[PDB]
């Protein structure tokens, strides 16, 4: 009947009431808000403090327009 | 009996690397070699963000930098709104015990009515990254915003302009002049939240998560430096999601470990049958020949 209870009710507010609600389910408004999770790649990106990290100059990857025109042949 | 397969260009015949290294460019070949060497040795720094237009290669921002930006965003109180809430509704919480923090969640309206959480678009002010993370895993879209002096505007493009699940979406800071949030009314499809159509309405040109790698292949006649820049074809792992999930991060760890098993000899390495294109790069009147890997993906490895 709670199935049918929802039908005979203002759609605006069941949509309204269920939205601000999962939203307050996600907030931590009680004191210190929690700490987000980290996956083992993210945790080791914060300690790659030594050398230059692996990154290619975008010159070497951006294929020229005039050599790409050649490349769609045969 | 081959670790990577071509997804096209299978009418071509295999070219030896010794023949390619002395040839003119541009040209397209079919090769199969063993992965003797590759960079980076640390795979977590292989995911970057390519700007499709201006070909900008840049780094995916650090998560700790994201956490600081939203922790710093918690300040004073918002711009409320005005007779402006024709596109969205709103609900302001007041927090106890956090320097007067007051978050502002704004629910985008679909044609005037509010939808379910599975097809809704969230607009947060003063949320923290963790609260942003969990909001994203129950709602459909979360766009972190701030109170401008007239209308809700986006954050600095260091912070994502769109978050749906585990995918943060970034716009290029150099080739995307913003339009403010009230231009989302221009969407004809306000139930399906296409990141491309949200970015277009905001005037944002999105960056592309692409794996950027350098391979040193060897087929027995010579070694070659082939670049690998792709989004979600090679590893069958979407680069858009990889930095937010152990399972996908772990999966690309073991794929590289089967291309190049560290600890044994190259005799027992599997072949990588790839399709490469050569091209001429210019850095002045310098002129290099360098090779990108295309149309290749691993087979039977999930
Ligand atoms: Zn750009």
């Amino acid at each position: 009947s709670l199935s049918q209870l929802l039908d005979e009710m203002r759609e605006d507010q069941e949509h309204q009431g269920a939205l601000v609600c999962l939203a307050e389910s996600c907030l931590t408004l009680e004191g210190p808000c929690t700490a987000p999770p980290v996956t083992h790649w993210a945790a080791s990106r914060c300690k790659a403090t030594g050398e230059a990290v692996y990154t290619v100059p975008s010159s070497m990857l951006c294929i020229s327009e005039n050599d790409q025109l050649i490349l769609s042949s045969l | 009996l081959s670790a990577t397969i071509l997804t096209d260009h299978q009418y071509l015949e295999r070219t030896p690397l010794c023949a390619i290294l002395k040839q003119k460019a541009p040209q397209q070949y079919r090769i199969r070699a063993k992965l003797r060497s590759y960079k980076p040795r640390r795979l977590f720094q292989s995911v970057k963000l390519h700007c499709p237009k201006c070909h900008l290669l840049q780094e995916v921002p650090h998560e700790g930098d994201l956490d600081i930006i939203f922790q710093d965003g918690a300040t004073k109180t918002p711009d409320v709104k005005l007779q402006n809430t024709s596109l969205y509704d709103s609900k302001i919480w007041t927090t106890k015990n956090q320097k007067g923090r007051k978050v502002a969640v704004h629910f985008v309206k679909n044609n005037g009515i509010l939808p379910l959480s599975n097809e809704c678009l969230l607009l947060i002010e003063g949320g923290t990254l963790s609260e942003i993370c969990k909001l994203s895993n129950k709602f459909n879209s979360v766009i972190p915003v701030r109170s401008g002096h007239e209308d809700l505007e986006l954050l600095d493009l260091s912070a994502p302009f769109l978050i749906q699940g585990t995918i943060h979406h970034y716009g290029c800071k150099q080739c995307s002049s913003l339009r403010s949030i009230q231009n989302l009314n221009s969407l004809v499809d306000k139930t399906s939240w296409i990141p491309s159509s949200v970015a277009e309405a905001l005037g944002i040109v999105p960056l592309q998560y692409v794996f950027v790698m350098t391979f040193t292949l060897d087929d027995g006649t010579g070694v070659l430096e082939a670049y690998l820049m792709d989004s979600d074809k090679f590893f069958q792992i979407p680069a858009s999601e990889v930095l937010m999930d152990d399972d996908l991060q772990k999966s690309v760890d073991m794929i590289m470990d089967m291309f190049c098993p560290p600890g044994i000899k190259i005799d027992a390495y599997p072949w990588l049958e790839c399709f490469i294109k050569s091209y001429n790069v210019t850095n002045g009147t310098d002129n290099q020949i360098c090779y990108q890997i295309f149309d290749t993906t691993v087979a039977e490895d999930v």
